């Protein structure tokens, strides 16, 4: 199978640089043309360059000053970076493969790393439990969570039981807080016979920090 | 159209 | 470069309908135009590739047809996961330029949300912050009313609302609110209330709980 897997998401300082790894496999670098593209609030969808299968390389206009797209074939990863980031370059950055060798029409993607432009510093989050009642069971369905707070930068991810458990999911989109610091919340719904007999935990990894909690969320 | 970089999807 | 326009903005359709998404170009650009296919928290997906030839993998609904400067991705029959934005984007000329996007939004019947309360964990009272969470769990239409009391007093410009994007299996939403309040300011009173209004109620729900 084709796949493109990035390195993780993360903060950049302003006037600083940023640099992402691309690594494929189920196809050869020197086969195929890896391309890069980035999807911002601003300006949507904007393809950035490409390095070529003979290590030839294309950058759009606006960035030939300040990108460069590197690759080592034998390891078969790719190299973005890119000089001198403002606070407008906070974006997804992608890394994306087409069908033919010299084309662009793109039917890979890598997962995509969001980048986040600014002067903060990286803070891990808390993460308090939802606790289950009767204040929250309704007709043998009860509802439990996880309060994720106080990170920065985005993203974060959440799931379930280890991934053993996605129906009744909901992870709320993040909100930033006056403090600069982003929360949300993850629920679930499940049987309340259940709540005696399963573990419910929510795994949460915020990767710009490192930090990694497994929150059990237990009836009070 | 605003692009939302936490959900990816258009606002 | 080239400017690609997308229209409209915001589609919204009943499953089992036909829909249309069109995508327009600043100058000919033959038959040299691909579509994508963006789902929440996803990368893009592609769909057609050169106005109208079919990629594998992808369901036989999606086909698309245009060339010059008019192009158009149609869906036959609509389904739930068919919830995203839609992109276009051209390579007749360098450098290859994305279109903004079509939002595909899906109708329902009205559904009731189900509303929970949860109080704040001394594990989170502890650090000297109270959060307290009422979760308004799928419902449709997205339009909800969620009022805030404290000991009869209302709250205002205290909390925070997230809304989910459209479930593609079940096309409903979700909302959470958020009280936040210092935990001295918790202590010092007794009663929580989240009142929810939607159109699915024949009457404002309230849920509550008193401090302890």
């Amino acid at each position: 199978q084709v796949q493109l897997k990035q390195s993780g998401p993360g903060l950049v300082q302003p006037s600083q640089s940023l640099s992402i790894t691309c690594t494929v496999s189920g196809f050869s670098l020197t086969n195929y043309g890896v391309h890069w593209v980035r999807q911002s609030p601003g300006k949507g969808l904007e393809w950035l360059g490409v390095i070529w299968s003979g290590g030839n390389t294309d950058y759009n206009t606006p960035f030939t000053s300040r990108l460069s797209i590197n690759k080592d074939n034998s390891k078969s990863q790719v190299f973005f970076k890119m000089n001198s980031l403002q606070s407008n370059d906070t974006a997804i950055y992608y890394c994306a493969r087409a069908l033919t060798y010299y084309d662009y029409e793109f039917a890979y993607w890598g997962q995509g790393t969001l980048v986040t432009v600014s002067a903060a510093s990286t803070k891990g989050p808390s993460v308090f439990p939802l606790a289950p009642s009767s204040k929250s069971t309704s007709g043998g369905t009860a509802a439990l969570g996880c309060l994720v707070k106080d990170y920065f930068p985005e993203p974060v991810t959440v799931s379930w039981n280890s991934g053993a458990l996605t129906s009744g999911v909901h992870t709320f989109p993040a909100v930033l807080q006056s403090s600069g610091l982003y929360s949300l919340s993850s629920v679930v719904t499940v049987p309340s016979s259940s709540l005696g007999t399963q573990t419910y935990i929510c795994n949460v990894n915020h990767k710009p920090s490192n930090t990694k909690v497994d929150k059990r969320v237990e009836p009070k | 159209s605003q692009f939302d970089l936490s959900t990816r999807r258009l606002k | 470069d080239i400017l690609l326009t997308q229209s409209p903005v915001i589609l919204s359709v009943s499953p089992g309908e036909r829909v249309s998404f069109s995508c327009r170009a600043s100058q000919s650009i033959g038959t040299n135009i691909h579509w994508y296919q963006q789902r929440t928290n996803g990368s893009p997906r592609l769909l057609i590739k050169y106005a109208s030839e079919s990629i594998s993998g992808i369901p036989s609904r999606f086909s698309g047809s245009g060339s010059g400067t008019d192009f158009t991705l149609s869906i036959n029959s609509v389904e739930s996961e068919d919830i995203a934005d839609y992109y276009c984007q051209q390579n007749n000329n360098w450098p290859t330029t994305f279109g903004a996007g079509t939002k595909l939004e899906l109708k329902r019947t009205v559904a009731a949300p189900s509303v929970f309360i949860f109080p704040p964990s001394d594990e989170q009272l502890k650090s000297g912050t109270a959060s307290v969470v009422c979760l308004l769990n799928n419902f449709y239409p997205r339009e909800a009313k969620v009022q805030w009391k404290v000991d009869n007093a209302l709250q205002s410009g205290n909390s925070q609302e997230s809304v989910t994007e459209q479930d593609s299996k079940d096309s409903t939403y979700s909302l959470s609110s958020t009280l936040t309040l210092s935990k001295a300011d918790y202590e010092k009173h007794k009663v929580y209330a989240c009142e929810v209004t939607h159109q699915g109620l024949s009457s404002p729900v309230t849920k509550s709980f008193n401090r302890g």
